[PDB]
């Protein structure tokens, strides 16, 4: 950080726990021990300043559908050896309960959608052949599949 | 894996033979780890601006931080005086220990002005470490 | 069994009313080394060998068991091959590389002296009663494999050379050594896609076992810890997972000399409409993914209330193995399917 | 203090060097004699 404004906005900012020691009761030494952790703890963050059920199946499945060739699929969830069926394909599989068609799973969709997670590609009078991308970071990713208790590397073609 | 480990073992097991001791010290581990980390390696490192070695920049980087440190739980002449101290089992002559000397008041305000890891506090200003080098 | 001291046998006695020997067995074996309960489990099961049977001398129903050990490189499989061949009264060690057909087989030749037909026995014949270790067995030639499955399914060779029709004894428990193609077994696929080897081979195996690598920092200090610990122990100068004290390698050998040579157990207490049950559902669960896998798991609980030195076999035996053959055939399958293989299975594993 | 003990090794590095002055090869024979019996 070499903005004027930024560093003089952080010294502001922390000058107040700079002061504590001394009112507590010149020690150098004594105050860097003191404030030393603190530091670090504002050096940790310098610019910066729960889904449904089935939303977080939705979403995994995406995530795979949209990093993994369609190539392997099968090599992934056929027993024996991106479009919108690949995607309820991938969810049927996955998905150790039988799951009904309702249309709340298509209102889940939607809704995905407009909370950016989800990026439509194709026209949007074209909703026979809808096109989707995931855009989600993997650590969030892996962190939603640790609290679904499902364990997405064991799936994810480029790891491998 | 476990072979490796094994061939640690050897090697520490080498190095206590090469200098004839009967029992195997941490200094022999300490060397054979370097060994088998570096793997891909140069021909030969750079100078460093008189011009000093890179292996023996990092040496003296780490000997000074690891005193600091250890000191946490000084002041500039005294951590020299200490260093001088400490490598007296190598300088044979005087003119050996004005390069010293040298050597050692480059470093050390090298890394306070340019590495960053050393920072001043206030003709004998106080260094601490910098609390984010491991 | 004459050169036998009585307090052999009365050691051997007062060990078998032990309610823990089998614990105490299992760890008795491969001390060195540290984890692995189930590849020790497996071979100290085919080590003490099942009863041999002849149903009307019509078919002949084979008592021996043949262990398939695949591993990632890295898993000492080589030192337990090795301590096999060390415990055994009669062990003979080879390897992929110099091992032929031919000489692994009696072979014809003419004598040097009198010229006439001689059979020169291979390494299996001399292996009869006996063990066999086979290590690096991916690299066997195909032709070379061709000949295997007779000794193995028949445990006899039919030798027909130069106008010499002969047959010979090869009743041995082979034991066989294997590495992924590439080096690293993948669990993305099957296990006959991993292991260069046909359909049939497999088949003539009894137990498989597939070693992987993981990297787990409380295993890997328990690992360095307990080789460290064996390195400081057996300097020449200086010369449990069950929490029970292994025994004496002499003892161990005189117990099992004293279980091959004395114990022939009875299967009259087994239930059929349980083992019915669950050989539907594997065939329900092997078509959704035969008789010698029951055979196996047999001789199997034959072999382990041999361990217990009991005439008559108690149905924990029939458990036991249940459990462990499960283990074994769920451990060959893909990931996507041994969760629910498990999941169905959950009422014998536990 | 550490210059006090550095000067007096190289005051008995100079005279040990003085010393050696004195041609090795005196030496290397002495070293033969014992190895030509
Ligand atoms: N789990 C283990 N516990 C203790 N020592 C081990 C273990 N795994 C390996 N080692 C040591 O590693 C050494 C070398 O292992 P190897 O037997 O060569 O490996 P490997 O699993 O047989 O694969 P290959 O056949 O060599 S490619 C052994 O002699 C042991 O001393
Ligand atoms: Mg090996």
């Amino acid at each position: 950080c070499r903005d004027l404004k930024e560093l003089r906005h952080l010294a502001v900012l922390n000058f107040p726990k700079y002061c504590e020691p001394v009112v507590k009761g010149r020690d150098t030494r004594k105050l860097w021990r003191n404030i030393e952790p603190h530091l670090k703890k504002a050096m940790q963050t310098v610019y910066l300043r729960e889904l449904p059920y089935y939303s977080k199946f939705i979403l995994i499945a995406a995530y795979l559908a949209s990093y993994n060739p369609a190539r392997t699929d099968k090599r992934f969830f056929l027993k024996h050896h991106f479009p919108l069926d690949r995607l309820l394909a991938i969810l049927y599989s996955i998905v150790d309960s039988r799951v009904a068609p309702t249309a709340n799973i298509f209102s889940q969709i939607t809704s995905l959608v407009t909370l950016q997670l989800l990026t439509l590609v194709g026209h949007d009078d074209q909703l026979d052949g809808p096109k989707y991308k995931c855009t989600v970071s993997l650590d969030f990713i892996r962190a939603i599949a640790r609290t679904v208790n499902f364990d997405i590397i064991k799936y994810l073609y480029d790891f491998l | 894996t476990v072979r490796q480990l094994e061939s640690m073992i050897r090697l520490s097991e080498a190095m206590a033979r090469m200098h004839c001791c009967d029992e195997v010290q941490p200094k022999h581990v300490k060397e054979a780890f370097r060994l088998l980390n570096k793997s891909i390696i140069r021909v030969e490192t750079p100078d460093v601006n008189l011009r000093l070695g890179f292996s023996e920049y990092c040496r003296i980087s780490n000997l000074i931080v690891l005193h600091l440190r250890k000191v946490e739980e000084l002041k500039r002449s005294e951590l020299v005086n200490w260093y001088l101290k400490e490598i007296e089992s190598e300088i044979d002559s005087e003119e050996e220990l004005i390069n010293k000397k040298r050597i050692i008041e480059k470093v050390i305000h090298r890394l306070t002005h340019y590495d960053h890891v050393l920072i001043e506090l206030t003709e004998d200003p106080y260094l601490v470490v910098n609390p984010n080098y491991l | 069994v004459g050169e036998l001291t009585d307090e052999d046998v009365k050691m051997i006695t007062s060990l078998s009313k032990d309610q823990q020997i089998g614990e105490k067995i299992f760890a008795s074996i491969a001390p060195s080394i540290y984890g692995h309960e189930d590849i020790k489990r497996g071979l100290a099961l085919a080590l003490f060998g099942g009863e041999p049977k002849n149903p009307g001398g019509k078919h002949k129903v084979r008592g021996d068991i043949n262990v398939l050990l695949c591993g990632d490189p890295g898993t000492a499989k080589s030192q337990f091959l090795k301590y096999i061949e060390k415990v055994s009264s009669r062990a003979i060690f080879t390897t992929g590389q110099g091992a032929s057909a031919v000489g692994l087989t009696a072979y014809v030749q003419r004598h040097p002296v009198s010229r006439e037909w001689t059979l020169e026995a291979g390494a299996l014949v001399l292996a009869d009663r006996g063990v066999c270790l086979i290590d690096e067995f991916d690299k066997m030639n195909d032709q070379d494999r061709t000949s295997i499955h007779e000794a193995m399914e028949q445990q006899s060779i039919s030798i027909s050379k130069a106008g010499i029709v002969t047959s010979l004894q090869a009743r041995c428990t082979v034991i066989a050594a294997a590495n992924p193609i590439g080096g690293r077994y993948d669990p993305s696929l099957t296990f006959s896609e991993n292991v260069d080897l046909t359909e049939p081979i497999i088949s003539r195996f009894d137990i498989l076992c597939v070693v992987r690598d993981t990297v787990d920092p409380v295993q890997d200090e328990m690992l360095a810890r307990f080789v460290v610990g064996s390195h400081v122990r057996h300097h020449p100068s200086n010369k449990n997972t069950y929490g029970v004290e292994p025994l004496p390698q002499e003892v161990l050998k005189k117990y099992i000399i004293y279980a091959k040579e004395r114990v022939h157990p009875k299967l009259n207490q087994m239930d059929q409409d349980k083992v019915a049950k669950m050989y539907s559902d594997l065939r329900k669960e092997s078509m959704a993914t035969t008789v010698r896998h029951i055979e196996s798991m047999i001789r199997m609980a034959e072999a382990h209330a041999r361990i217990h030195l009991r005439d008559y076999v108690i149905e924990d035996d029939v458990n036991m193995a249940i459990r462990v053959m499960l283990e074994s055939f769920i451990d060959t399958q893909k990931f996507s399917v041994m969760r629910s293989m498990r999941k169905t299975f959950a009422r014998y594993l536990s | 203090s550490q210059d006090l003990l550095e000067r007096i090794r190289a005051k008995e590095a100079q005279k040990q060097l003085a010393q050696m002055t004195r041609c090795p090869e005196q030496e290397q024979r002495l070293q033969r004699l014992e190895r030509l019996p």
